[PDB]
């Protein structure tokens, strides 16, 4: 089974997730997530840096950005 | 033909190096190496095809990829080699390393922005187009995401393991490929990418000049579990999904093989090994 589905205000931003195997958005901006194969995940912008959710690679994302707009991938 | 610690590099060496990367930028190479770089860590997946990361072609791939940008940095000054960054023992923010006659020190705590060295955003030679993060300024928080670099004696636990990958052959695995490339264990190569934090904790990566140096230590560490190992050698060997085998050729250049890649002495030697 895929994670549950997700939505949240997170440090101002809105975080979405939904399974697909899943997507996850970031103020309505799609951001590549990866799973590993032991069920952690990460994105594009926290890439080296496994964490155990999606929800945690969403909020791993904002962190990372200091409010920036994402970049459509 | 030879590739020096960061740490020994004369005032002379360190500027031509940071000229002639700040040529491959202006002229457009640069970011296609960035470019490249993102695809592959974007799509190399454990349960699909995988090539650059999170298999055991992660080795040959950068030591290959490495090649291709030192070719690029020799066209413009034929002088110039990769050095390596041993993190094990420059492992402050105080090494030259981080020095503004190098690759300048850590980002500002308001935004991460770099402010010193010559790829600082205020030189107006080093902007960030390939991205995800919108910004367009380099940026570090040099042991901000965690506090510490791999010691030598993590590294040494590292090179002692002797098979050099096995199945699954992929971020799950046991064995040295993935216990240098961290997705298992103590966690060399991952935690410095962490380490550094900017963009060289995202996919692309190779926006920050110590990319180069980062991966040619690596590189490195790989010649060196070869001479401590000279029974070990890559694998998998033939008929593996998804997976680039010993003689198989790798994408994106499609005409070499890890075979081609394993001894390094084919295209450079150490200051020492
Ligand atoms: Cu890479
Ligand atoms: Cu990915
Ligand atoms: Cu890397
Ligand atoms: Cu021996």
């Amino acid at each position: 089974a895929a994670p549950e589905s997700f939505d949240e205000v997170y440090k101002g931003r809105r975080i979405q997730g939904r399974p697909a195997g899943y997507e996850v958005f970031v103020d309505g901006v799609q951001l590549h997530v990866m799973r590993n194969a032991d069920g952690s995940w990460i994105s594009v912008v926290s890439h080296y840096d496994p964490v155990p959710t999606p929800r945690a690679a969403a909020r791993a994302a904002v962190d990372e950005l200091q409010g920036a707009p994402l970049l459509p991938f | 033909t030879v590739r020096k610690n960061q740490a020994t590099l004369t005032a002379d060496e360190k500027r031509r190096f940071v000229a002639a990367v700040l040529e491959l930028k202006r002229s457009g190479r640069y970011d296609e190496f960035v470019r490249t770089h993102n695809e592959f860590i974007m799509s190399d997946t454990d349960s699909g095809e995988r090539t650059g990361h999170r298999s055991p072609s992660f080795l040959p791939w950068h030591r290959r990829f490495l090649l291709d940008f030192e070719q690029a940095l020799q066209s413009v000054d034929s002088s110039v080699t990769l050095p390596y960054w041993d993190w094990s023992a420059d492992r402050t923010v105080r090494a030259s390393l981080w020095a503004p006659d190098f690759l300048g020190g850590t980002g500002r705590s308001t935004d991460g922005r770099v402010m010193d060295g010559p790829f600082a955003a205020s030189t107006g030679n080093w902007p960030i187009n390939v991205r995800v993060d919108s910004r367009t300024y380099l940026r570090r928080s040099l042991g901000g995401s965690v506090a510490e670099l791999p010691t030598r004696a993590e590294v040494e636990s590292v090179l002692a393991i002797s098979a050099y990958d096995l199945p699954p052959y992929n971020s799950a695995s046991e064995g040295f490929r993935n216990h240098l490339e961290g997705w298992r264990g103590v966690n060399l190569h991952n935690r410095v990418h962490v380490w550094v934090g900017g963009q060289m904790a995202t996919g692309v990566s190779p926006n920050d000049p110590v990319f180069w140096l980062h991966h040619a230590y690596v590189d490195k560490l790989w010649a060196e579990w070869q001479r401590r190992h000279p029974d070990s050698a890559y694998v998998p060997t033939g008929g593996t999904p998804d997976v680039v085998d010993l003689n198989e050729t790798m994408k994106p250049w499609n005409t070499v093989r890890p075979a081609d890649l394993l001894d390094h002495t084919a295209y450079y030697t150490f200051d020492a090994l």
